[PDB]
Parts: C-alpha cells; sequence; structure tokens
RNA sequence: AUACAGUGAAACUGCGAAGGCUCAUUAAAUCAGUUAUCGUUUAUUUGAUAGUUCCAUGGUAUAACUGUGGUAA
RNA sequence: GAUGGUAGGAUAGUGGCCUACCAUGGUUUCAACGGGUAACGGGGAAUAAGGGUUCGAUUCCGGAGAGGGAGCCUGAGAAACG
C-alpha cells in the first residue's frame, strides 16, 4: 500500500517519486524510468499503450510499450528537444532547440528538415495534414505532409508566440503570443478572425502567454500566461473571463481538461513546481499534486486517472487519482496493491 | 552533434563529387549540452583514454571574481539577458561561457563589510547594485567542458561595455 | 574600436615578442588595437617556414590574398611555365598592404579553414 | 499446484503437491511479500503464515518481486530481453516459494521436527570474536625515503646556487 | 539567408501522410454562424 | 622490409626485427638482435640471443637492458662483460652503422645533443637529449644543438661543448648522413637549409638542417675516438 | 603434520585468438615523402619526479557450497 | 557556409567543424571547375637479377560489408569480423 500525501479530503498516490524493507516490497511499474538526470516531455500515444518521454542528456526518445511495463529503445537524437507531437502507430514529427525537424518512423529518423527562425512548438493538423510551428517573430510556418511544400506563413506580431494550438472538432488556431494577445486565425481561410486580448486585475509586469488548449465540444478556449494564472474563455461576451491565481506563480505551462473521463467540468493547470486540478463555473481546487522537485512538464493518460510528469530528476512520477477514475487494463492491480 | 570534418562540405575553390566515407570514430561530436539552472548534475561522459570530461547541465554555485582585488566567491545564478551568440540562448534562459547572468551579491557584501568595516570609492552603477544585491557578472569557465561556472564581476568599464550594448 | 559584444581584450596593453628576425610596431606593442591573432601581442606562437611574395586582393578585411610566383627547372617541355599561389592571411597594425606590396609570412596555427599564415613583415 | 515452503531459522525446506484449486485459492492476486493465513489454504496447518517469495511457473520462468501484471512479460536485465512472468500469482503457477514466519497448531515430520545444521565457523578475527615488524619497516623505508629524496633535491639545488653565483 | 527559408519540395515527406474528407465533425455553415461575432 | 642503416644482408629471412620503443626513434637505431646475432656475430639465431640476454652480458649506457629489441641509437656505448667489450657505434660515411671498439674510459660516458631548455614546474632547469636523459640544472647559456657529456655511472652533465662557428660537428640525417669535417662554411636561414657546412677531401660543400646535425668536439681534438681506414 | 600442507573433474582468476573474404569503379582529395603541433591524445619503452593532526588494527553483504524446486529446453 | 570576421557549442585539441550576428566575398587562360579508360592497370610502391631492355620483386586499385538501413556500449587504440 502506498503512501498518500495529505489533500482536501481527497487522495493521490505517486509511483516513480524520489523516494520511491522498501526493496523487498519495491512497488515499480515501469522498468527503466530513469533519464541521464532530467527530463524533457512526456506523452502517451492516442492508442492504448506506448508512451513517449523525451531525452535529456544525450537525448533520446524512450518509447515504452505499456503491454510490457518496459522500454522498447532510445533513439539518441541528434539536438537536445523542446517540443513534439505523434502522428499515428509509429510515425512521429519533432523539433529540436535549434531550427531543425526530424521525423521518427519504425526505423527512425526518416527526415531532417529546417525552419528559418528558432521554433517554440508544433501541432499536426488531422485535417488536410499540414502541421503549423510557432517560432520567434512575425513568422508562424506550414510543413504539409501532403506533398511536402510550403506554405505562405501566418504573419504574426513583433516578438512572436510561445505555443500554437488547433481546435479539434472545429480547426481554430491558436498562438499564444508575447503582448498578450492570441491571435486565432483560420486553418480554412488561412487568415485571422480575432486578435483577443487579455486583462488581470493586478497587472505585477506585461505578461506573456504560454499555454493555450480547447476540448472537444468547440466552444471553450483555455488560456495561460507567463505568472501562474489560469484563465477560461468563451464567445459568450468573450471580453472578460475567469482567471486562477496560483499560490507560487511563475509560469503556468500544461492546462488539460478532463473531458473524455469522468467528473466533469474540471481542468489541471500546471506551472514550475505544482500541478493543481480545479472545477469549471466555479473556480475551486479539486486536488494538487506537489512534488520533490520541479515540472518540465506533464501529461494525463486518456479513459482513466492517472498523470505521467517530466521533472528535473532522475526518474519520472507518475501520478494515480483513485477517485478521479480508477487504473487502466495495463495497471489493472494499482487498485490491488493500492 | 555529428562532425569535424572538411570532407562534407567545400574549400577555398569550390569542388564537388563527395560522396567520400564512413564517418570515423574521432569525427565525434556531442550533443550540445545547453546548461541550466537547477540542482547541480555534472554527467562524467569519457574520451581517449581516462580522459574523463566533466558536462555540466545544471550548475548553481558559481564561483564569481571580484575584479579590482580578484575575489572569486561562491553565489547563485539568476538569468543571461544579452549574448548574440545565439539571441534564443537568452530567451531560452541557459548557461555559457562569455555569458553576462545576474547574481544576488550577498557574499560580496559580506567581505566588503568584513575588510572595509563600514557599508554602502567604487563606481555608482554597481554601487547601486552594492545596495540593491543583483550584480552583473560574466561567465569564465566552460560547464560543457570543465564543467564549472566561475567567472568575473562587472566592474565599471566593462560594466558600461555592456550597458550600452543591452 | 570596439564593434562587437562579450568584451573585446587581450586574453593573457598585453606585449610580447616572437623573436626571429621580425620587428613588432610600437603601436603593436603599446596601442589600442586588440592583436586577437596578429602574432606579434596576440595568441598565436609561430614555428615552420615563413614564404614571401605580392598580393592579389585584399577585399575582405583581414584576409591577405598573396600571390607567390616561384622559379622551378621544368624538364618536360624544356620551359619554364611560371608558377602562381595563393594564400590567405590576417591582418597587422603595420602596413594598409595594397596591390603589389611583396610582403612575408609565417606559419601558425589554423586560424580560418585556410589561413595558417600571418604578415609580420612590408618591404 | 506444488507448494515450496522454507523454515529459515532451523534451516528446513520441502515442497508438497497440493491439488484441489480452491485450498489454492487464498494466493490469488496477492503479489510478494505480502502475508497469508494457513487457515484458508489447509486446516492441518492452522495459525500458519506464509511470507510468499516467487515462484517458477510452468514453462519455468521465474517472476520477480514487484513489478504488476501476473501475465508474462519481455524486460530487460543483467541488458538483454529476457522473459519474466510478473509478481502476482495466479491460477498458472508450477511451483510458489513460501517462507514460514510462525509455526501454528501442527507440527510437521519434515519442516518442523527435522533441522539441519549450519557449514562452518567462521575464518576472520573479527568475525571469529563477533604484522608489528612491517609496522617497523614501513616506518623506517619511511623516513629513509624523506631523509634521502628531500635533501638530495636541495643537495642539487644548491649546485644550481653554485652555477649561478659563477653566471 | 542561404539555408533560411528554402522553398523546395522533400522526398519523403511528399506521401508521409493522407487528408481526410469530411475532417471537422462541425459544418462550414456551422463555423460561420459558430463565430460571425 | 629493412632499412639501409643496419647492414643486413638479403639472404636473412622474411620478416625483419621492428625495434620496439625505447630511448630513440624507430628510424635511428639498430636492435640488439640485428646487433649481436646479425653484425657482429656473437649468437647464430634468435633463441641464443635470448639466452645470452637471459645470462645479460650487455651493459648499453651502464645498465643492462635484457631486451631483445631495445633500440640502440647514435654511440649507445654497448658493454659486454666477458672479453671486457666497449663498442661506441657511430655512422659511417655511407649511412649504415659503423661500431667501433673503444675503451674503458671512453665507454664510461657519452655524449648528446640538447633538444629544449624548459622552465617546467617549480622553477627547476631542465634538458633533454636524444636518449632524453632529463638531467638537472644546467647552466643558463644551453642553447638548442649544443653537446651535454653525460656521467653514465650518475647522470649528470659533466663537460659542455657550445655550439658556434668553428666546432666538429656530426650529421646525422638527410642526404648528408654521417659526414664528418665540419668547416667549408656557417649559414643560419630562418626556417630551413640552415646549418654548419662539411668539407671532403677536395673540401666540398654540403647543405643539411639543424636537427639534422649535432657536434661533437673541436677542430682537431673530439674526446670520442673515431675509426680508421 | 587433530586451524593450511600432494594428485586434482567443474567454478572465479591472469591471458589466448594480436588481424580473414566479397562487392560498386576514387585522377596528387586514394597514395608516397615532407613542414609543424608552446594546435593535440597516448597503455607499453626510456630518463626523471611528493612535507596541513583540541575532549596494537575498522562493517555487513554475496559467492563457490549445501538444500528444496520449476521448465520440452 | 560559398568567402572571411566576432562569440559560444563540440572537440584530443587548431579549424564555419556547427549555430547567432555581420561583411559579398573566393578560384580561374601563369589552366578554375568539369570529361574516361589497356585507374584486373597505374603511380618509384620496392627488390633487383653478370645481357630478359617497358615479361622479370612487391605495398595500395576506391571505400565499404559481417542479412538490411538506424541508435547505443566497451577500450592506450574501434563508430569492433568477437
Amino acid at each position: 500500500v502506498l503512501k498518500s500525501t495529505s489533500a482536501n479530503d481527497v487522495s493521490v498516490y505517486q509511483v516513480s517519486g524520489t523516494n520511491v524493507l522498501e526493496y523487498q516490497n519495491r512497488v515499480e511499474l515501469i522498468q527503466d524510468f530513469e533519464f541521464s538526470e532530467a527530463s524533457n516531455k512526456i506523452k502517451v500515444s492516442r492508442d492504448g499503450q506506448y508512451c513517449m518521454a523525451t531525452g535529456t542528456y544525450k537525448p533520446q526518445i524512450h518509447v515504452y510499450d505499456f503491454a510490457n511495463l518496459s522500454l522498447k529503445f532510445d533513439r539518441h537524437t541528434d539536438a537536445e528537444n523542446v517540443d513534439f507531437t505523434i502522428l499515428s502507430w509509429t510515425k512521429s514529427v519533432h523539433l529540436q532547440n535549434d531550427r531543425s525537424i526530424q521525423f521518427q518512423n519504425k526505423g527512425g529518423l526518416h527526415y531532417t528538415t529546417r525552419i528559418p527562425k528558432f521554433g517554440r512548438s508544433l501541432v499536426y493538423n488531422k485535417v488536410n495534414c499540414d502541421l503549423y510551428v510557432g517560432a520567434s517573430g512575425n513568422e508562424l510556418y506550414r510543413l504539409n505532409l501532403e506533398k511536402g511544400r510550403f506554405l505562405n506563413p501566418f504573419k504574426l506580431d513583433t516578438e512572436g508566440v510561445n505555443h500554437v494550438s488547433i481546435n479539434e472538432v472545429n480547426g481554430l488556431l491558436a498562438a499564444g503570443t508575447e503582448t498578450n494577445v492570441v491571435e486565432f486565425w483560420d486553418p480554412r481561410s488561412r487568415s485571422r478572425v480575432s486578435k483577443l486580448y487579455l486583462e488581470n486585475n493586478i497587472d505585477n509586469r506585461p505578461f506573456q502567454v504560454t499555454t493555450t488548449s480547447f476540448r472537444n465540444d468547440g466552444l471553450t478556449f483555455a488560456c495561460g500566461t507567463s505568472n501562474g494564472y489560469s484563465y477560461i474563455y468563451d464567445l459568450r461576451t468573450s471580453e472578460p473571463s475567469i482567471i486562477k491565481d496560483q499560490g507560487y506563480g511563475f509560469d503556468i505551462k500544461k492546462i488539460i481538461w478532463l473531458d473524455n473521463v469522468g467528473t466533469e467540468n474540471k481542468i489541471v493547470t500546471c506551472d514550475k513546481r505544482i500541478a493543481k486540478i480545479w472545477d469549471r463555473l466555479d473556480g475551486k481546487a479539486y486536488a494538487s499534486m506537489e512534488p520533490s522537485v520541479d515540472i518540465n512538464d506533464i501529461e494525463h493518460v486518456p479513459g482513466t486517472g492517472m498523470f505521467f510528469t517530466a521533472n528535473e530528476s532522475i526518474p519520472m512520477h507518475t501520478y494515480y487519482i483513485p477517485s478521479l477514475g480508477p487504473s487502466p487494463r495495463w495497471c489493472s492491480f494499482l487498485d490491488s496493491i493500492t | 552533434g555529428i562532425s569535424r570534418d572538411s570532407r562534407h562540405k567545400r574549400s577555398a575553390t569550390g569542388a564537388k563529387r563527395a560522396q567520400f566515407r564512413k564517418k570515423r570514430k574521432f569525427e565525434l561530436g556531442r550533443q550540445p549540452a545547453n546548461t541550466k539552472i537547477g540542482a547541480k548534475r555534472i554527467h562524467s561522459v569519457r574520451t581517449r583514454g581516462g580522459n574523463k570530461k566533466y558536462r555540466a547541465l545544471r550548475i548553481e554555485t558559481g564561483n564569481f571574481s571580484w575584479a579590482s582585488e580578484g575575489i572569486s566567491k561562491k553565489t547563485r545564478i539568476a538569468g543571461v539577458v544579452y549574448h548574440p551568440s545565439n539571441n534564443e540562448l537568452v530567451r531560452t534562459n541557459t548557461l555559457t561561457k562569455a555569458a553576462i547572468v545576474q547574481i544576488d551579491a550577498t557574499p560580496f557584501r559580506q567581505w566588503f563589510e568584513a575588510h572595509y568595516g563600514q557599508t554602502l570609492k567604487i563606481e555608482s552603477s554597481v554601487e547601486s547594485q552594492f545596495s540593491a544585491g543583483r550584480l552583473y557578472a560574466c561567465i569564465s569557465s566552460r560547464p560543457g567542458q570543465s564543467g564549472r561556472c566561475d567567472g568575473y564581476i562587472l566592474e565599471g568599464e566593462e560594466l558600461a561595455f555592456y550597458l550600452r550594448r543591452l | 574600436q570596439s564593434e562587437r559584444a562579450f568584451q573585446k581584450q587581450p586574453h593573457i596593453r598585453w606585449y610580447k615578442n616572437a623573436g626571429l628576425g621580425f620587428k613588432t610596431p610600437k603601436t603593436a606593442i603599446e596601442g589600442s588595437y586588440i592583436d586577437k591573432k596578429c602574432p606579434f601581442t596576440g595568441l598565436v606562437s609561430i614555428r615552420g617556414k615563413i614564404l614571401t611574395g605580392t598580393v592579389v586582393s585584399t577585399k575582405m578585411h583581414r584576409t591577405i590574398v598573396i600571390r607567390r610566383a616561384y622559379l622551378h627547372y621544368i624538364p618536360k617541355y624544356n620551359r619554364y611555365e611560371k608558377r602562381h599561389k595563393n594564400v590567405p592571411v590576417h591582418v597587422s597594425p603595420a602596413f594598409r598592404v595594397q596591390v603589389g606590396d611583396i610582403v612575408t609570412v609565417g606559419q601558425c596555427r589554423p586560424i580560418s579553414k585556410t589561413v595558417r599564415f600571418n604578415v609580420v613583415k612590408v618591404s | 499446484m506444488k507448494l515450496n515452503i522454507s523454515y529459515p531459522v532451523n534451516g528446513s525446506q520441502k515442497t508438497f503437491e497440493i491439488d484441489d484449486e480452491h485450498r489454492i485459492r487464498v494466493f490469488f492476486d496477492k503479489r510478494i511479500g505480502q502475508e497469508v493465513d494457513g487457515e484458508a489454504v489447509g486446516d492441518e496447518f492452522k495459525g500458519y503464515v506464509f511470507k510468499i517469495s516467487g515462484g517458477n511457473d510452468k514453462q519455468g520462468f521465474p517472476m520477480k518481486q514487484g513489478v504488476l501484471l501476473p501475465t508474462r512479460i519481455k524486460l530487460l536485465l543483467t541488458r538483454k530481453r529476457k522473459s519474466v512472468r510478473g509478481a502476482i500469482v495466479g491460477p498458472d503457477l508450477a511451483v510458489l516459494a513460501l517462507v514460514i514466519v510462525k509455526k501454528g497448531e501442527q507440527e510437521l515430520e519434515g519442516l518442523t521436527d527435522t533441522t539441519v545444521p549450519k557449514r562452518l565457523g567462521p575464518k576472520r578475527a573479527n568475525n571469529i570474536r563477533k604484522r608489528l615488524q612491517r609496522k617497523r619497516h614501513q616506518r623506517a623505508l619511511k623516513v629513509r625515503n624523506a631523509q634521502a629524496q628531500r635533501e638530495a633535491a636541495a643537495e642539487y639545488a644548491q649546485l644550481l646556487a653554485k652555477r649561478l653565483s659563477e653566471r | 539567408k542561404g539555408r533560411k527559408l528554402n522553398y523546395s519540395v522533400q522526398d519523403p515527406i511528399a506521401n508521409y501522410e493522407a487528408p481526410i474528407t469530411s475532417g471537422y465533425k462541425w459544418s462550414d455553415d456551422q463555423i460561420d454562424e459558430f463565430f460571425a461575432g | 622490409a629493412a632499412p639501409h642503416h643496419w647492414l643486413l644482408d638479403k639472404l636473412s629471412g622474411c620478416y625483419a626485427p621492428r625495434p620496439s620503443a625505447g630511448p630513440h626513434k624507430l628510424r635511428e637505431s639498430l636492435p640488439l638482435i640485428v646487433f649481436l646475432r646479425n653484425r657482429l656475430k656473437y649468437a647464430l639465431n634468435g633463441r641464443e640471443v635470448k639466452a645470452i640476454l637471459m645470462q645479460r652480458h650487455v651493459k648499453v649506457d651502464g645498465k643492462v637492458r635484457t631486451d631483445t629489441t631495445y633500440p640502440a641509437g647514435f654511440m649507445d656505448v654497448i658493454t659486454l662483460d666477458a672479453t671486457n667489450e666497449n663498442f661506441r657505434l657511430v655512422y659511417d660515411v655511407k649511412g649504415r652503422f659503423a661500431v667501433h671498439r673503444i675503451t674503458d674510459e671512453e665507454a664510461s660516458y657519452k655524449l648528446g645533443k640538447v633538444k629544449k631548455v624548459q622552465l617546467g614546474k617549480k622553477g627547476v632547469p631542465y634538458v633533454v637529449t636524444h636518449d632524453g636523459r632529463t638531467i638537472r640544472y644546467p647552466d643558463p647559456n644551453i642553447k638548442v644543438n649544443d653537446t651535454v657529456k653525460i656521467d653514465l655511472a650518475s647522470g649528470k652533465i659533466t663537460d659542455f661543448i657550445k655550439f658556434d662557428a668553428g666546432k666538429l660537428v656530426y650529421v646525422t640525417g638527410g642526404r648528408n648522413l654521417g659526414r664528418i669535417g665540419t668547416i667549408v662554411h656557417k649559414e643560419r636561414h630562418d626556417g630551413g637549409f640552415d646549418l654548419v657546412h662539411i668539407k671532403d677531401s677536395l673540401d666540398n660543400t654540403f647543405v643539411t638542417r639543424l636537427n639534422n646535425v649535432f657536434v661533437i668536439g673541436e677542430q682537431g681534438k673530439p674526446y670520442i675516438s673515431l675509426p680508421k681506414g
């Protein structure tokens, strides 16, 4: 029975923590989950297995098979990564800290291309297949996987963009800039539709929006900042918002929904040290997930109540919530041990 | 990294038809470890016999040197504002050689009050940081090769030499 | 004389001497020029061999393109076809070398992809 | 199933071929380290407690302590892809290993009432409980090495001083 | 600006993926009557 | 598969003995197997030259150094205990290793060209030679290409021969390899063909390098004895 | 020779193998010599080369080995 | 990256070897760059033979490969015939 941290009348558990008789009652879930002293970015594929965790020094790819509970390989890529996506299964696209883009396959490293300026984010379009890559400046580029061309790059404002995302059920391209404007483009028209401005009441310094998200209803939009302040948005009276100051507030990097499992209207926010979870329409914290080290980013596995972080320590932490949901079919005795 | 050879590229004459060779062991380009701020973790890599190389990634305890007396004392790291060997490197806030990074200068306050008595001859635009706490200082040591963060403080001429820039 | 960042300075105003029959001008001993790769103050040390010839182009800065015609005793068609050679070379604070200007250079420590020679003399 | 049982302090171990799997079903879905009672595996051994310690299944494959997933999975061990059964015990174990840490209500003429001794007493001095001439010679050679080298070094440094005075 | 923004056509990505016909589960009329304002 | 310097007859074998590492280079030395076995013929094969090396008759440079492929280079005095064999081996006029026989007061020393003088660590002047005898503390006026005289009982420099115009020089290297006569000319260039030039029977002239030449004495008085014909 | 004492299957150890075939056609860029590395790595060869001490000897944890076993292996 | 400059990365270190910024350079009719084989032949690559005058001794054709590309590891030395 794994120990649980104190919270607001709710329980969470960590597996593979910094502390995790213990040697002979080990509770290790995924073997060889440890990197070279940090972690870049972890995400779980669309199907029921094959999670991918990017590397730290001699950076790797680290695909874990969930139905084998261990590592498959580690393709030591050429440069250090910041952002990537997964395109179903075996294909995936990455971009590194330099302005280069790798295409991993089953054989690995299908191509290495580049963008003219230093990039910061990448997303893929399921409809007509053009990956949009956000970079520094006036420049939000396309690499269409149909015919391998380049497209007429989207003209931005001065400094650039920290995050780009497209909406799923209808395709509304977000681009979180530096000057508080969110710069919604249309993936149909290749033109702007709106230049929504973000406001507060504290106004410490001119914050920059760093996280953008949507969900599968296509009506709301989750917004971030460089200050530790979550925001919600709708088309219904789109000028105000609801806001969420966080108790430490450095830079929120991961805001993701719970739009496919039970216990609805709930959202996860995540800044550099803490990751919390709260409810819509009130703004009150359901739980929080305080680790012993900082967080590079997180992810949430679909269908069930578990979370996978990428942090600055040697292992990665997984966080199980036995009130948000169960443990999945490949982890189907976590509810028997704890 | 990849390589160190002229065979993949053109010389001062403009030649072609390269198709040369499988690349050897001694063209070894390791990955660029952009050293950042964190908890102190140095990877001990091997090369050329027992030539251990300290590859620092998350170093903090910078030994930065008081210039006019040469007093290399221990402090922390804040962030680099200007380094146009890559203008995105200061956007991402890494820590490489010859960068100008900010330091909470509290042990330099301790040394001044310890070997001079009073608190505050030294320049005014660094006396402002003597009062406030954060002074500018440039890294000398190589954390990607020697694994260390040493540096020198900014005192007057070199201060304005960077402040007029950015 | 400071158009770039990162503390443009000598690396330990500073002054040294390679010796071996090549003078150091007084501005290159005590002057405001940095002498990063000019061998009189410099960081490089001298070695090797010393070559002499006139120039073709000095278009870019820190690029002295020497020409070097030399005699070779051809036995094939029993006449001397005339030689020509080229070598890029870094500047020195002693002479703005224009077209003509037979000068000599000493071998040291590859600076760019193709330069091992730096000017030590003008006459 | 077969049950290997070990009484460690007496040094006894024996296997018992127990059929009739509703006796066996007490161990089911209990991973390695979690204890058990004698009451639901048997009646003739009541008040018994066994810490399980793994077991090879049919096809001989071992379980390593505490992973998950009581089917077989392919891990990386002492690094190559070896097949290893999960730590949780289910219906398809051939042998299952047990350590009895408390005798209950019946003596066993294999485990309790019969025992083996140990191997042999200790060999080291501190293990039996729980040179000086070399100490002479080491110190003497060390002070002689000092009185040779650190005097000879200055003895040719003074010859450098003679060359410098004459130069 | 040499390697900066080569507007060329590249070989392995020309058929790396394949499009989808219906795509968005909404209609384009639903787009227009979604963000008229 | 042989060099020219060893005076090695061709009707010997197929594999030639590579010398092992040691004081001198590979290209300027002869090992003990090609010395003893097939030049002055104290052996007949490798087995018995290894047998006498295990018996330890050889006393090159005053130490035993029992090895078959030990690279005896220039003027290492090979000393053999039985029949008091003292052999100083120098270069002849056509490139080979002429092994002259000397006596005990001459084999009590050798000489060596100085290569570099260093302020290495902790204020210690420093000198190396072609066998690499790092001996302590010479005078400050040791230039390059001068000649120290090693003690061969301890290692100290006993005498010193200054390199200047008017000194008796030995040339080991290039197309002048192994000539004596040292005076027609002096010419120090600035990077190549720089030397002191050597006479002949009709006092002809010759060109070499600085590092390919090294001094052995004076005009008529070298304290090395030399063979004749 | 009542704490060791020779033969010695099988195990740890030191080392051994210390350089072998086929396939598509590179014009001083494959090659040979040479200059240099105070521009650099180096096992082995060789010569050299170490000065900080307040109120009789340090700890469990693994083998080989026994013993209980699984699996067609 | 064509040519160089400044700084960093990586290096065993020199090095546009790689990246940021900047300048528009550099080779060539005194043969750039490009065209092929008796490049299974040639270049001393070397031994020469007391009459064979381009037969007549050899190192090397180019780089790879251990089923196929990819990634990693070991060592004084490797992108290992193990």
